[PDB]
C-alpha cells in the first residue's frame, strides 16, 4: 500500500548546537507527504530486495527485534564486498564482508504459536564468511525486547546514508500510542553511528528471522520510504532539539515561510 | 594625517587588539592502537616464499615505542621520514612478516639483482612501503640448524614480479654476520581504496582558560577566550554556531564539557588632541574596551577614566560641565582647559532656566535688537573628467 | 580585520591592494559624524535647558502624559516610555550594555560607536522644548522666553488660524476636554498597535540584516577550495594558498564595498529624513505653522516633541470643523446705492434675515458700518 | 620585460585594479554630487523665500522674526545675510483675557 | 537568470558567492515598492472622489 507520511525523516544535518534559530539547510531529506510502502513482516515472506537510492527511511512497529538486520551492496552475492548490519539481542555485528549470501537467508522459527515453546528448524541466516576486509563488533547491550504486547512503544526509526564514503546512520527511538499505521508526530532523528567504509551499495535488503498449513502470519510491517535532495527550514529550541520543519518545496505556504 | 600639524579634534590611529598569550591544542586521547606490538613480536614469522599478510586498519600507527626502541637493527623508510609520519593518514597498511637470511637483506633491496627476489617478494621501483629489519639469530637459530627456510628459489617455471641458491647449511648460534637469520617486516601501505582510517597519534595539551589563546579542538582552529559555559549541549553535539553562523561554544574533546568562545577584546585607538601650537599633549581612547586590559598593548596610567566609549588615558576627570569641545560618545566630552592639561567631562545641555510661568502673568519686550547672522551653504564643486582608457 | 583575521600572509597580500581599507574607514566614520550632526541639529534647538513650574495650571489642560516623569530613573515621559518599549532591538544590544557591545560581529572586526547624546540627554531636550512651549509659546524660539498664561496663548494661536479668540475663551473648557480626550486616545493606541513605529522598526532592521549579511559572507568560497583561511594554509603550500587567499580576498573586499555603498545611501536617506524633521520641530514646536498637511491635517495649532529610539515622534495638535450649515450667500450688499463689504467674514442668510460671519465659525451678527466697508456703486 | 603571451596576464590584473577604483571614485562622486545638489536645491528655495521675499516660517531665515535677507557669492557656494528682530529688554505685567 | 541563464553548472558556481543576488533583487524590489509609495503620496491625497 502507498502509506503518506506527515512530517517524519527529520534528522539533525549536523554536529552543531544551535539554539532558538530558524536554520535553513540544502541536504538529503524525505519529502512530507510523499508515498512510502507499506510492507507484511511476515508461504508468504515479504522480503524482497529494495533499491537504494542515494538514502532510505526505515520506520518500524516490531517488537522483539522481529527485523534483525540489513544488507548493503551493489552485488550481494559475495563477489563484492557487503556491509552487514545482522543485529539480535546481544548488540550489532556490523561487517562489511564478502560474506556469501543464500537465496533464502531467514532464521525460520515457529516460535510459542501452537505449543508454546521455542524452537529452531534451520540456521540459515548466515552461510559463509568467505572473505573480509573489516569488521566491528560493538558492546553487548540489551534493548528493550522483553515480551510486552500492550500497545506499541517502539517506533524504530531510521535513515541510512552513503555519502563520500562515509556509511551514516541516523535513528531514533520513538514510542507511540496508536498500533494502528504511523501516528502523527514530530521526532528528530539523532545521528547513531558513523562508518568510514568507502563501499558502493545500489541496492539494500532486510533480515527476518522468521508448515504452510493454517499458518498463523505474525503482525508487523515495516515502511520505505526514499531521501531526496531537498531544502528544509528546522527550528531549534532553546535546547538545540529540532522542534519543527518546513519543506521548503512542498507548497507555496511552506515556500513563503523558507523565504 | 601625513601632516607635520595637525588640527584640535579627535583622530583615528592604528587599531588595538589583544595578542593571545599561547596555543592550546585539544584531541581525544588516542586509543584505537595498531597492533604492531603483535605484529613485531610474533613468535616465528612465515616463509620467505609464503609471507605472512596482516591487514592493519582502523588504528592508529604510532611509532614512538617503535623507532625510539633500541630492540631494533636497520629501519630505512625510502618514501616517508618518521618525523612526518606522526601528522600523516594512510588508507590501509598491510604487515608483511618473515624470516630471511643475512644475505637475503641485500637483495631485499627494490630492482637488484637474484631470482630469489622475485620468486618469494619482489619490490617495485615504487616502493614507498617502510621496512623494518633486525637480527633474531638466538630466535630463529636452532642448536642443529634450521632448515625451513630452504633456500631452493630457481623454479623451472618462471615466477613474475608480483605474479599475485643452497647456500644455507643450518642456522646456528655461531654463524657469522651476513649468515644469521634476520627477521624482515615490510610496512606496505595503499591508497585510493577508502576514506582514510589510518593516522598518526595526535598530541594534547593542557586545558587554560579566561585567556586570549590560540585554540585547536578536532581541527577546528581558533583564536578566542575560552570560559565555562552553561549551555546544554546534545550528545552527538560538538561546536555551536550563533545565528550568524559563527562558532561561539566548542566540547572539549577530552572532557565533555562546554566553553563559550570569545573574540580577543579589540577596538579602535583614536587620539584626543588640541591643535599643535596649542599644546603637545595627547589623550588616548581605547575605543570599546576595558580600561583593564589596555597596558596589555603610556602602560603606567596615573589618569585613566573608564567612560561607556572606552577607556580614557591621559585626560582628568572634572565632574563639573562645560559646552562639547572634543566630542567623545556617550555624553563625554574632552577639552584643553587650566596647569593647563586635558579634562573630560559629561557635557552640559546649556544654562537651566526656569521661566516664572503664572496664571495672569505676562512678559512683553520693550526695546529690541537688530540682529544679523551669516549662513553659508555649499552650491557645487568642482567638475571633473576622467578619461577612462 | 575583516578581511584576514589573524594572518600575516593574507595581510600581506592585502596590501597589493593598498587604500581600500583607508577610504572604507574613512566612509564609515563619515557616516558616523553625519548621524551625531543629524542628531544635534534636529534637537539641540534650545539654547536653554527650560523646566516647567511645580503648578500645573495651564488652563484646564493637561500635559502630565507628555512632561517628564521624575520618579522613574529615566527622566522620560509616559508616551516616551510606551515608545520606548514598543521599539525591540533583533541582534542584542548596541543601549543597556555594561561590557563589550555583546554581538556576533564582534567576531570579524566590527563595532558600533555609542551616540554622543545618550537617552537621557535627548530626553532633556525633549523636555526643555515642550516647557519652552507650553510656558512662553512661540517666543523662546525668537529670543528669551516670555511667559503667558497658557489660555491667551491659545488664543493667540486661534487667531492665527483665523478664528477669533472669543470662541476659545468661551469654549475653553470643551477644548481643555477634547484635548485631554485626544491625549489619552494617543496613549492608548500606541499602547495597544503595534504597526505605528514602522518607520525606527524598519531602520533597525535593516541596520540589523546588513550586519548579519555581511558577516555570513564570510562563509563562502568565492570560488576557492575553502571559506577558512587557516584550513586553505594548512592544506596549500605557498603558490596555490596564496592563489586561493587572493581569492578569498577579493571576495571578502567586495563584501565589504557592497555594504559601504548600501550604507552610504541609507545614510543619505536618513539625513534626507532627518534634515526634515529638524525642519519639522522647528516650524511647528517653536511656532505656528500655515502650510498646508505640513504639522498635521487641518489647521495647525501646535506640536509637541517626544523623543523615540532613533527618531523623534511629533504630536501635532490640529483644529479642525465639525458642524457645517449651509444659508445663502452674496457677495456685497446694497444699501443706498452703495456697495458694503465685509471686512473680515463673509455676508450669511438663515432664509429670512442677512447676517456678517466670520469664515471658520459660526458667529452672526448684524451687518452694521464697522464690520463692512463702501467701494463704488451696485451696478458693477 | 615579459613576452605577449604571459604579460597580458599582469595586464589584466592592473586593468582590474584600476577598474575598481574608477568604479568607486565614481560611485563616491554620485553619492557626493546627490548630497550637493540637496544643498543647492535648499540655497535656492533660501534665496526665493528670504531675499525675494519675506518668510514667515521659523528659524528659517535666520533666528529670530526675519526682516530680511543679502546674498553673498562665495567659493562654490552662497552666504546669507539674515537680518531679524530680536525682543531684548522684556518687562512683564498682570494680564487678564 | 541574467548571470547563468538556464544553466545548471553556472548556477552552481554562482551559489560560492554568497548573497550577492539575494541583495540585488532586495534592493531592487526596494526600488519597485517605493515607486507605488511616491504614487500614492503625491496623488492620494482626499479620500473621497
Ligand atoms: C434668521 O435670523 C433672524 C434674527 O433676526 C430671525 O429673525 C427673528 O428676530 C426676532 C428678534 O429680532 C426673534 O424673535 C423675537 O422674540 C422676541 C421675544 O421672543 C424671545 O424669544 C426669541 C426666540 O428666538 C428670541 O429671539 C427673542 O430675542 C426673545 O428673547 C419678540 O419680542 C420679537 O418681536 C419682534 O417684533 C418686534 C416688533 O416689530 C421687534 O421689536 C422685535 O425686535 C422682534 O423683531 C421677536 O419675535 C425671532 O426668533 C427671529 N426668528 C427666528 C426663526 O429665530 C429670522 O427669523 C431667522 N430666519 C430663519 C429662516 O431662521
Ligand atoms: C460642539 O462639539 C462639542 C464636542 O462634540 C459638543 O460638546 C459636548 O456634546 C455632548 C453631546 O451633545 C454634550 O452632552 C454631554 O456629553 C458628555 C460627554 O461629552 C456627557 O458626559 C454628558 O452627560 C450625559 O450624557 C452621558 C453620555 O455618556 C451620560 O453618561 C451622563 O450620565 C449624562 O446623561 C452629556 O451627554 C456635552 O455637554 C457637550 N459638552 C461641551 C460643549 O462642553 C457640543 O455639544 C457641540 N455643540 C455646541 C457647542 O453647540
Ligand atoms: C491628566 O492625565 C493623566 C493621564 O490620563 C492623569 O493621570 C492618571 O491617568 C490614569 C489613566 O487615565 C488615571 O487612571 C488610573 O488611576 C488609578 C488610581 O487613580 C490614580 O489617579 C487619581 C487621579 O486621577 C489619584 O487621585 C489616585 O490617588 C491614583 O493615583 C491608577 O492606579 C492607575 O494607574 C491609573 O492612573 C489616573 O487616575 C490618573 N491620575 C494619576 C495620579 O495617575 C491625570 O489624572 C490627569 N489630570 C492631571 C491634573 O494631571
Ligand atoms: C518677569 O518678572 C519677574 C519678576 O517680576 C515679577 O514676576 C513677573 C512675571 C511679573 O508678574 C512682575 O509683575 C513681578 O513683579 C522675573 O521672574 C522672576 O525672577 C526670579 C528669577 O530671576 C524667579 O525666582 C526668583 O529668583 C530670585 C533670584 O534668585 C530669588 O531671589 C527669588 O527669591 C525668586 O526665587 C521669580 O519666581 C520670577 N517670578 C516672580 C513673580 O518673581 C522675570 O525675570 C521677568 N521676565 C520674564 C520673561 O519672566
Ligand atoms: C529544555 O527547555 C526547557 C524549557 O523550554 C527548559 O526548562 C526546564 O525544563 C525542566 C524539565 O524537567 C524543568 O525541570 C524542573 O524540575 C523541578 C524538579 O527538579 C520541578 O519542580 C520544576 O517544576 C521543573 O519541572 C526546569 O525547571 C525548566 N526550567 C529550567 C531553567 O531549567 C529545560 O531546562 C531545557 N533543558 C536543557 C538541557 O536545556
Ligand atoms: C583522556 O584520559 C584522561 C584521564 O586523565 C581524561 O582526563 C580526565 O582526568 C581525570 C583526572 O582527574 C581522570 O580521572 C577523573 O578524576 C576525577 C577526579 O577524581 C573523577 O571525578 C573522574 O570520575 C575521573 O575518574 C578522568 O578519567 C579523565 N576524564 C576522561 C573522560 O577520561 C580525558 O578526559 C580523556 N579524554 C578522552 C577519553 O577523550
Ligand atoms: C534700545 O536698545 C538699544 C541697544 O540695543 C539702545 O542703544 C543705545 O545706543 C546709544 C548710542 O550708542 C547709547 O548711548 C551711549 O550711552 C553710553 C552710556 O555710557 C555713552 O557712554 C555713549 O557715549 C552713548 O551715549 C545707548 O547707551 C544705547 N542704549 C542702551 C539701553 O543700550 C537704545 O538706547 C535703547 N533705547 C531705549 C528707549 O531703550
Ligand atoms: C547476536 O549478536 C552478537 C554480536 O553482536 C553475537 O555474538 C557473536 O560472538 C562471536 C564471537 O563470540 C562473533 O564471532 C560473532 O560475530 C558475534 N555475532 C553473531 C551473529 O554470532 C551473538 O552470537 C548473536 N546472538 C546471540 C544469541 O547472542
Ligand atoms: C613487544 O615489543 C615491545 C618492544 O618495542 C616491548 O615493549 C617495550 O618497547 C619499549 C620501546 O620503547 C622498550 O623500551 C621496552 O623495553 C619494551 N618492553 C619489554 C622488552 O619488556 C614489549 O615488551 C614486547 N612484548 C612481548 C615480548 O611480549
Ligand atoms: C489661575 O488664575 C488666577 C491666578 O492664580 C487664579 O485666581 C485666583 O488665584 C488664587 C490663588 O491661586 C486662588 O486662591 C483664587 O481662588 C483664585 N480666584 C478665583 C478662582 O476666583 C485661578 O484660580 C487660577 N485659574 C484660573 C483663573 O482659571
Ligand atoms: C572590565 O573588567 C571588570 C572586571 O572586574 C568589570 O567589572 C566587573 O567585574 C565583576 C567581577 O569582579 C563582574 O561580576 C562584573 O560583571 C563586571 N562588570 C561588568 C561586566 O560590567 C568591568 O565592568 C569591565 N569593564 C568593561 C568596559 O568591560
Ligand atoms: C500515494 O498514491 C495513492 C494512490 O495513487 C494515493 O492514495 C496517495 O494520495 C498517494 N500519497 C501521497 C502523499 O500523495
Ligand atoms: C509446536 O512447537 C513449536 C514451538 O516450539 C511450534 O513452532 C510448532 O508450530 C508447534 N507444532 C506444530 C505442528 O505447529
Ligand atoms: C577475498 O575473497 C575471496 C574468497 O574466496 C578470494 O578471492 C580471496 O580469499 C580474497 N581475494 C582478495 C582479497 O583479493
Ligand atoms: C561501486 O563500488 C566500488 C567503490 O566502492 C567502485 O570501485 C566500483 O567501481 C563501483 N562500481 C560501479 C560504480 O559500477
Ligand atoms: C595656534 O595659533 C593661533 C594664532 O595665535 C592661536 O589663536 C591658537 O591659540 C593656536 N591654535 C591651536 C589649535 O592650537
Ligand atoms: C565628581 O563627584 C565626585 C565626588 O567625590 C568627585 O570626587 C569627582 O571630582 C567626580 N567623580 C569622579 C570619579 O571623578
Amino acid at each position: 500500500a502507498y502509506t503518506n507520511s506527515f512530517t517524519r525523516g527529520v534528522y539533525y544535518p549536523d554536529k552543531v548546537f544551535r539554539s532558538s534559530v530558524l536554520h535553513s539547510t540544502q541536504d538529503l531529506f524525505l519529502p512530507f507527504f510523499s508515498n512510502v510502502t507499506w510492507f507484511h513482516a511476515i508461504k508468504r515472506f515479504d522480503n524482497p530486495v529494495l533499491p537504494f537510492n542515494d538514502g532510505v527511511y526505515f520506520a518500524s512497529t516490531e517488537k522483539s527485534n522481529i527485523i534483525r538486520g540489513w544488507i548493503f551492496g551493489t552485488t550481494l552475492d559475495s563477489k563484492t564486498q557487503s556491509l552487514l548490519i545482522v543485529n539480535n539481542a546481544t548488540n550489532v555485528v556490523i561487517k562489511v564482508c564478502e560474506f556469501q549470501f543464500c537465496n533464502d537467508p531467514f532464521l525460520g522459527v515457529y516460535y510459542h504459536k501452537n505449543n508454546k515453546s521455542w524452537m529452531e528448524s534451520e540456521f540459515r541466516v548466515y552461510s559463509s564468511a568467505n572473505n573480509c576486509t573489516f569488521e566491528y563488533v560493538s558492546q553487548p547491550f540489551l534493548m528493550d525486547l522483553e515480551g510486552k504486547q500492550g500497545n506499541f512503544k517502539n517506533l524504530r526509526e531510521f535513515v541510512f546514508k552513503n555519502i563520500d564514503g562515509y556509511f551514516k546512520i541516523y535513528s531514533k527511538h520513538t514510542p507511540i500510542n496508536l498500533v494502528r499505521d504511523l501516528p502523527q508526530g514530530f521526532s528528530a532523528l539523532e545521528p547513531l553511528v558513523d562508518l568510514p567504509i568507502g563501499i558502493n551499495i545500489t541496492r539494500f535488503q532486510t533480515l527476518l528471522a522468521l508448515s504452510s498449513s493454517g499458518w498463523t502470519a505474525g503482525a508487523a510491517a515495516y515502511y520505505v520510504g526514499y531521501l531526496q535532495p531537498r531544502t528544509f527550514l528546522l527550528k531549534y529550541n532553546e535546547n538545540g532539539t529540532i522542534t519543527d520543519a518546513v519543506d521548503c518545496a512542498l507548497d507555496p505556504l511552506s515556500e513563503t515561510k523558507c523565504t | 594625517l601625513k601632516s607635520f600639524t595637525v588640527e584640535k579634534g579627535i583622530y583615528q590611529t592604528s587599531n588595538f587588539r589583544v595578542q593571545p598569550t599561547e596555543s592550546i591544542v585539544r584531541f581525544p586521547n588516542i586509543t584505537n592502537l595498531c597492533p604492531f606490538g603483535e605484529v613485531f613480536n610474533a613468535t616465528r614469522f612465515a616463509s620467505v616464499y609464503a609471507w605472512n599478510r596482516k591487514r592493519i586498519s582502523n588504528c592508529v600507527a604510532d611509532y614512538s615505542v617503535l623507532y625510539n626502541s633500541a630492540s631494533f637493527s636497520t629501519f630505512k623508510c625510502y618514501g616517508v621520514s618518521p618525523t612526518k609520519l606522526n601528522d600523516l593518514c594512510f588508507t590501509n597498511v598491510y604487515a608483511d612478516s618473515f624470516v630471511i637470511r643475512g644475505d637475503e637483506v641485500r637483495q631485499i633491496a627494490p630492482g637488484q639483482t637474484g631470482k630469489i627476489a622475485d620468486y618469494n617478494y619482489k619490490l617495485p621501483d615504487d616502493f614507498t612501503g617502510c621496512v623494518i629489519a633486525w637480527n633474531s639469530n638466538n630466535l630463529d637459530s636452532k642448536v642443529g640448524g634450521n632448515y625451513n627456510y630452504l633456500y631452493r628459489l630457481f623454479r623451472k617455471s618462471n615466477l613474475k614480479p608480483f605474479e599475485r641458491p643452497l647456500q644455507s647449511y643450518g642456522f646456528q648460534p655461531t654463524n657469522g654476520v651476513g649468515y644469521q637469520p634476520y627477521r624482515v617486516v615490510v610496512l606496505s601501505f595503499e591508497l585510493l581504496h577508502a576514506p582514510a582510517t589510518v593516522c598518526g597519534p595526535k598530541k594534547s595539551t593542557n586545558l587554560v582558560k579566561n585567556k586570549c589563546v590560540n585554540f585547536n579542538f578536532n581541527g577546528l582552529t581558533g583564536t578566542g577566550v575560552l570560559t565555562e559555559s552553561n549551555k546544554k549541549f546534545l550528545p552527538f553535539q560538538q561546536f555551536g554556531r550563533d545565528i550568524a553562523d559563527t562558532t561561539d561554544a566548542v566540547r572539549d574533546p577530552q572532557t565533555l564539557e562546554i566553553l563559550d568562545i570569545t573574540p580577543c577584546s579589540f577596538g579602535g585607538v583614536s587620539v584626543i588632541t588640541p591643535g599643535t601650537n596649542t599644546s603637545n599633549q595627547v589623550a588616548v581612547l581605547y575605543q570599546g574596551v576595558n580600561c583593564t586590559e589596555v597596558p596589555v598593548a603610556y602602560s603606567t596610567g596615573s589618569n585613566v577614566f573608564q567612560t561607556r566609549a572606552g577607556c580614557l588615558i591621559g585626560a582628568e576627570h572634572v565632574n563639573n560641565s562645560y559646552e562639547c569641545d572634543i566630542p567623545i560618545g556617550a555624553g563625554i566630552c574632552a577639552s584643553y582647559q587650566t596647569s593647563q592639561s586635558i579634562i573630560a567631562y559629561t557635557m552640559s545641555l546649556g544654562a537651566e532656566n526656569s521661566v516664572a510661568y503664572s496664571n495672569n502673568s505676562i512678559a512683553i519686550p520693550t526695546n529690541f535688537t537688530i540682529s544679523v547672522t551669516t549662513e553659508i551653504l555649499p552650491v557645487s564643486m568642482t567638475k571633473t573628467s576622467v578619461d577612462c582608457t | 580585520m575583516y578581511i584576514c583575521g589573524d594572518s600575516t600572509e593574507c595581510s600581506n597580500l592585502l596590501l597589493q591592494y593598498g587604500s581600500f581599507c583607508t577610504q572604507l574607514n574613512r566612509a564609515l566614520t563619515g557616516i558616523a559624524v553625519e548621524q551625531d550632526k543629524n542628531t544635534q541639529e534636529v534637537f539641540a534647538q534650545v539654547k536653554q535647558i527650560y523646566k516647567t513650574p511645580p503648578i500645573k495650571d495651564f488652563g484646564g489642560f493637561n500635559f502630565s502624559q507628555i512632561l517628564p516623569d521624575p520618579s522613574k530613573p529615566s527622566k522620560r515621559s509616559f508616551i516616551e516610555d510606551l515608545l520606548f518599549n514598543k521599539v525591540t532591538l533583533a541582534d542584542a544590544g548596541f543601549d543597556i550594555a555594561a561590557r563589550d557591545l555583546i554581538c556576533a560581529q564582534k567576531f570579524n572586526g566590527l563595532t558600533v560607536l555609542p551616540p554622543l547624546l545618550t537617552d537621557e540627554m535627548i530626553a532633556q531636550y525633549t523636555s526643555a522644548l515642550l516647557a519652552g512651549t507650553i510656558t512662553s509659546g512661540w517666543t523662546f524660539g525668537a529670543g528669551a522666553a516670555l511667559q503667558i498664561p497658557f489660555a491667551m496663548q491659545m488664543a493667540y494661536r486661534f487667531n492665527g488660524i483665523g478664528v477669533t479668540q472669543n470662541v476659545l475663551y468661551e469654549n475653553q473648557k470643551l477644548i481643555a476636554n477634547q484635548f485631554n480626550s485626544a491625549i489619552g486616545k494617543i496613549q492608548d493606541s500606541l499602547s495597544s498597535t503595534a504597526s505605528a513605529l514602522g518607520k525606527l522598526q524598519d531602520v533597525v532592521n535593516q541596520n540589523a540584516q546588513a550586519l548579519n549579511t555581511l558577516v555570513k559572507q564570510l562563509s563562502s568560497n568565492f570560488g576557492a577550495i575553502s571559506s577558512v583561511l587557516n584550513d586553505i594554509l594548512s592544506r596549500l603550500d605557498p603558490p596555490e594558498a596564496e592563489v586561493q587567499i587572493d581569492r578569498l580576498i577579493t571576495g571578502r573586499l567586495q563584501s565589504l564595498q557592497t555594504y559601504v555603498t548600501q550604507q552610504l545611501i541609507r545614510a543619505a536617506e536618513i539625513r534626507a529624513s532627518a534634515n526634515l524633521a529638524a525642519t519639522k520641530m522647528s516650524e511647528c514646536v517653536l511656532g505656528q505653522s500655515k502650510r498646508v498637511d505640513f504639522c498635521g491635517k487641518g489647521y495647525h495649532l501646535m506640536s509637541f516633541p517626544q523623543s523615540a529610539p532613533h527618531g523623534v515622534v511629533f504630536l501635532h495638535v490640529t483644529y479642525v470643523p465639525a458642524q457645517e450649515k449651509n444659508f445663502t450667500t452674496a457677495p456685497a450688499i446694497c444699501h443706498d446705492g452703495k456697495a458694503h463689504f465685509p471686512r473680515e467674514g463673509v455676508f450669511v442668510s438663515n432664509g429670512t434675515h442677512w447676517f456678517v460671519t466670520q469664515r471658520n465659525f459660526y458667529e452672526p451678527q448684524i451687518i452694521t458700518t464697522d464690520n463692512t466697508f463702501v467701494s463704488g456703486n451696485c451696478d458693477v
